């Protein structure tokens, strides 16, 4: 029989990677039993006309999956949507492999949706585990407002909490706002040295700006940062030996096509030999009925295990993401970043290099000066 | 300008060409003159065809929604496109009446229901005012359940009373499932009050499986929350008798009542409008058409849309979109297989039809138990 796969993406010589791709499958393992196929679209700048493109990509193949893309960026949130809904509404499983938003792993909201990179969520793992290697235990933390933001609180306190240490003065600020020099200077006076960031590469660029008057970047003071926090129009202004981190190999866009088509391929026929896998209904007009076996395609595809992965093992979590990545810790000397360390899964593991402390230090500066004064 | 959307039915067209020429229907103070549209087989092709051509043709100012219910799916689309053609939306219907938790950052989505906290706040009262103090809680892996257990837990914590919940379960009811391992944590069970929360086609694989456990009884008493139950009025076999959920006050209506309480709000909020600001704030969506960069303007009319009170009702919104503090009812399935209000729940304080609840037997004839008595006093 004739599986039909699908996908958008951005360039065109990248669907002729996926084409090539999904041949070098089919020479793999294929044989007489099931062949495959493929079929590929471009974006649009008005999303309603991708939904609709999306209707015609979908009547035009009895589509067993999607993959989606965003490689040009003027809105790195409103790109994956459209397809999001216009398939989930038949329980199309839809993989995403390059989106880094906290809002697609709620699925309440999107019935049918995983990913080959784990989000901005699943980042303070590697915070908490150096705070573990390097013994800091008295942290500030600096949140924005906006869900993207809030999730890394419930992340950090549930998994403080299950050692009883409860860091202290969790400050929040809203989004683009300017003159936040109103809300450091509250956290002038605390005992804590160690401050930790969280926030858009907008926002990040201000508070750098805003530290440079209150000079808290000065010695002493340590502090680390996530992905999005350095790498932008921010970078320029960051302070030096802000210990932020970074992804293994991810915006590599071409990498993780030769990892889907082998996590779904390997799927599909762990399916079909199986009960009554009938068909999923070509035509968006003239059907209203979802496809009666959507949930189990996604039950099956839950826990495929895939060895030869370029990127490396892939495996999925309870709510669908990329589990046991890859994460390689940098450090800002004479505005350049330079490796640390690596992360791998659950353990860090530094090498061959002097950290560079912000004051310009050689010794692990830890926080909490005890404050002799007293009110 | 109003206009109206049909996107599920038998035939009642009678009523769609009677809501065809009313342009003199309302009382409300404004240009209340509506146009209209039509929907066979609601999908995400035609649904998202229609209600933005009709942008073009007109600038009208909002929609108001209706359709039949079962379907999940058409929730989110509405919210899609009121995000980009920045023009307020308002569902009043089954379908998108279950409230959706985050909705997009700049949308005006505006739905009409209850959320599930709002609900548990309404069971948790009726559970003590017979004190039952005792109960289980089932849920299957249903899509927001997580949501649902952290509401119990958050509840029995705010309350004054021991709340001493035994157990809880957790099981596969779809259509396909090893019925022996869900009957092995079925028939491991003991507990007065069941608290269940699943979808309909969840719930027939369930209360099935309830009778051959012995779980049905009038030894037993359910609840489930809105969500469960089937359209309103025809309930299915397998739901046992005494079944309690409770249920938004427009519980009982005519179709063509709910749409007139619905334009009263786009009305009652307009020219609430010219009172204050002044003079109809513009009314105006765009299509694909370069659509929304920014809305100064719009999104300060959003906010005379929230508190709007109207025949004697409230109707204020909360910024998740969803009703606050309306007055809500309980409903029960008595021995002719209906649905009976029960009791009101008005301003804060339950009131109640029953001061002991009738307990049902296998066929029917009402079993008092016997050692329960009326006391009779004055002051
Ligand atoms: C295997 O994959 C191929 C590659 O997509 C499938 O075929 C292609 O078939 C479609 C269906 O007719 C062609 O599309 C239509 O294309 C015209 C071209 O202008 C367009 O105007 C229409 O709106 C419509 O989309 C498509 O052109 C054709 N591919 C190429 C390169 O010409 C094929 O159906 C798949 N078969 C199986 C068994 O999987
Ligand atoms: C109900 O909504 C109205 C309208 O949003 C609120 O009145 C507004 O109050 C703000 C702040 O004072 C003013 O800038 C607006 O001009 C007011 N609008 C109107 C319609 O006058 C009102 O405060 C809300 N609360 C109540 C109880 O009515
Ligand atoms: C806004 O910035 C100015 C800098 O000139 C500062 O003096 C002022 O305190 C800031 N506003 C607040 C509310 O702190
Ligand atoms: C930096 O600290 C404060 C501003 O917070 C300022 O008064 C002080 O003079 C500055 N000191 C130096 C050495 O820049
Ligand atoms: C992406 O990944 C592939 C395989 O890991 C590698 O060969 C390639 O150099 C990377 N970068 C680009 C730009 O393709
Ligand atoms: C990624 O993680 C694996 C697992 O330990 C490790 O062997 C590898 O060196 C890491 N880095 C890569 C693949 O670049
Ligand atoms: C990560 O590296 C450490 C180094 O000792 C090793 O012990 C551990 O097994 C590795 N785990 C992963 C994620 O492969």
């Amino acid at each position: 029989k004739i599986v039909n796969i699908g996908a958008v993406l951005s360039t065109r010589k990248h669907e002729q990677m996926f084409r090539e791709a999904v041949n070098q499958a089919n020479k793999r393992h294929g044989s007489w039993k099931i062949q495959l196929n493929a079929t590929s679209v471009t974006h649009k700048p008005n999303a309603i006309q991708m939904a609709l493109s999306v209707c015609e990509d979908l009547i035009s193949s009895q589509v067993y999956a999607i993959l989606v893309s965003h490689p040009p960026t003027p809105n790195d949130h409103f790109t994956p949507t459209p397809v999001s809904y216009t398939a989930g509404f038949y329980r199309i499983p839809v993989l995403g492999l390059t989106t880094r938003m906290s809002i697609y792993s709620d699925k309440s909201i999107h019935l049918s949706f995983l990913r080959t990179v784990p989000p901005y969520s699943h980042q303070s793992s590697v915070w908490f585990e150096m705070m573990r290697v390097y013994s800091w235990n008295h942290i500030i933390l600096l949140v924005s407002d906006d869900h993207e933001g809030r999730a890394a609180q419930k992340r950090l306190e549930t998994l403080l909490e299950e050692r009883e240490s409860k860091a202290e003065k969790v400050l929040q600020f809203d989004p683009g706002t300017k003159n936040v020099t109103a809300l450091l200077m509250e956290a002038k006076e605390l005992e804590a040295r160690v401050i930790i960031l969280s926030a858009s590469e907008d926002d990040a660029a201000t508070v750098y700006r805003a530290a440079a008057m209150l000079n808290m970047t000065g010695s002493g003071y340590v502090w680390l940062v996530g992905e999005r926090e350095i790498s932008g129009n921010a970078l320029r202004y960051a302070p030096d030996g802000i210990l932020g981190l970074q992804l293994i190999n991810g915006k590599n866009e071409s990498a993780h096509i030769s990892d889907a088509v082998g996590v779904v391929a390997q799927a599909v026929h762990e399916l079909l030999e199986k009960e009554n896998i009938t068909d999923p209904p070509r035509g968006c007009v003239g059907n209203t009925n979802i496809w009666k076996t959507g949930p189990l395609f996604k039950r099956v595809l839950m826990s495929s295990k895939y060895a030869d992965g370029v990127t490396g093992r892939v495996e999925f979590n309870e709510d669908g993401d990329r589990k046991f990545a890859n994460y390689s810790i940098m450090n800002l000397q004479n505005r350049k970043l330079v490796q640390v360390g690596i992360y791998n899964g659950t353990h860090v593991i530094p090498n061959d290099r002097k950290i560079i402390w912000p004051g310009g230090e050689t010794e692990k500066p830890r926080g909490y000066q005890m404050s002799t004064r007293l009110k | 300008t109003v206009a109206v959307v049909f996107s599920s039915s038998g035939p009642p067209q009678a009523q769609f060409r009677a809501r065809l020429t009313p342009q003199s229907f309302l009382d409300l103070p404004l240009e209340i003159q509506p146009l209209t549209v039509g929907v066979n087989t609601t999908n995400p092709s035609s649904l998202l065809t229609q209600i933005c051509g009709l942008l073009g043709a007109a600038h009208v100012h909002g929609i108001v929604f209706e359709d039949n219910v079962d379907t999940e799916a058409v929730a989110q689309i509405l919210d899609f496109i009121s995000s980009q053609t920045h023009v307020p939306i308002l569902s009043i219907s089954g379908g998108s009446a279950v409230v959706l938790t985050p909705k997009e950052p700049g949308s005006a989505f505006l739905q009409l229901g209850v959320s599930l906290e709002q609900q548990l706040q309404v069971l948790f009262k009726v559970l003590e005012e017979y004190d039952w103090s005792a109960f289980a809680v089932i849920t299957s892996l249903h899509p927001g359940h997580a949501l649902f257990l952290e509401g119990v837990r958050a509840v029995a914590d705010a309350s004054h009373v021991s709340w001493r919940l035994l157990d809880v379960v957790t099981l596969e009811l779809g259509p396909g499932g090893p019925r022996a391992r869900t009957q092995r944590l079925l028939r491991q069970l003991d507990a007065p009050v069941f608290v269940a929360y699943c979808s309909r086609e969840e719930a027939e694989v369930l209360f099935a499986e309830a009778a051959q456990a012995g779980l049905v009884g009038p030894g037993h008493v359910w609840l489930v929350p809105n969500l469960a139950l089937g359209s309103t009025d025809a309930p299915p076999a397998t739901f046992p008798v005494g079944l309690i959920s409770v249920v938004t006050e427009s519980w009982r209506l005519s179709l063509r009542q709910k749409v007139r309480d619905g334009v009263a709000i786009l009305a009652l909020g307009a020219h609430s409008y010219w009172r204050q600001h002044g003079t109809l704030p513009a009314p105006a969506g765009d299509c694909r058409v370069h659509p929304g960069p920014v809305s100064p303007a719009r999104e300060a009319f959003y906010r005379h849309l929230l508190n709007v009170t109207w025949e004697g009702r409230d109707f204020s919104f909360s910024p998740g979109g969803y009703l606050v503090q309306p007055t809500m009812v309980v409903i029960a399935l008595n021995r002719h297989r209906l649905w009976e209000m029960v009791g009101r729940w008005e301003h804060g304080v339950l009131y109640m039809k029953y001061p002991v609840w009738p307990r049902y037997s296998a066929s029917l004839q009402p079993v008092v138990d016997s050692r329960h008595l009326t006391v009779a006093t004055l002051e």
